[PDB]
């Protein structure tokens, strides 16, 4: 019942960061301090609404 | 004399069986009407008999599970 709605691939282009796990690893403590602000809108608004389709802006 | 020392009135005996007869006819109606409210309640389940227990909501945990997803 029902149909599954899901966003095209057009939605989902974006540029990708293309660095490795010890790339990563060696600025994360920056990475942080610095981009913490959308991290955690991102990331309140992943655990409020619930969908991974509410939250590719 | 024997009447009046051994036995009493015919109203005595009157009176009693109408009250006895009343207080049957009272229980019977009460277990007829016993009888339906048991079976309606059996078969619907909405009243205070038959309320076989469920899981209880206050167990859950309202809180964030380290997966935005539950
Ligand atoms: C010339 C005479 C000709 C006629 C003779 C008639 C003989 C009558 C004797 C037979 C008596 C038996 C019939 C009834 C006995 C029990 C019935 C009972 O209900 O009556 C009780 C009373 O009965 C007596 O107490 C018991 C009768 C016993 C007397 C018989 C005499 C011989 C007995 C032998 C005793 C042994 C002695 C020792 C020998 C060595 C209490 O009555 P009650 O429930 O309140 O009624 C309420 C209504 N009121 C308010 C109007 C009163």
């Amino acid at each position: 019942p029902g149909i599954v709605e899901l966003p095209t691939l057009e939605d989902l282009k974006v540029q990708e960061v293309k660095v490795s796990s010890s790339v990563l690893k060696a600025a994360a403590h920056h990475y942080g301090a610095q981009c913490d602000k959308p991290n955690k809108e991102f990331m309140l608004c992943r655990w409020e609404e619930k969908d991974p389709r509410r939250c590719l802006e | 004399w024997i009447a009046r020392t051994f036995y009493d009135g015919p109203e005595k005996n009157y009176e009693k069986t109408m009250a006895i007869l009343q207080i049957e006819a009272e229980k019977a109606e009460l277990r007829l009407k016993e009888l339906e409210v048991r079976r309606l309640m059996r078969a619907r389940g909405d009243g205070p008999w038959y309320q076989y227990p469920t899981i209880d909501k206050a167990l859950i945990d309202h809180s964030p599970k380290t997966t935005p997803d539950n």
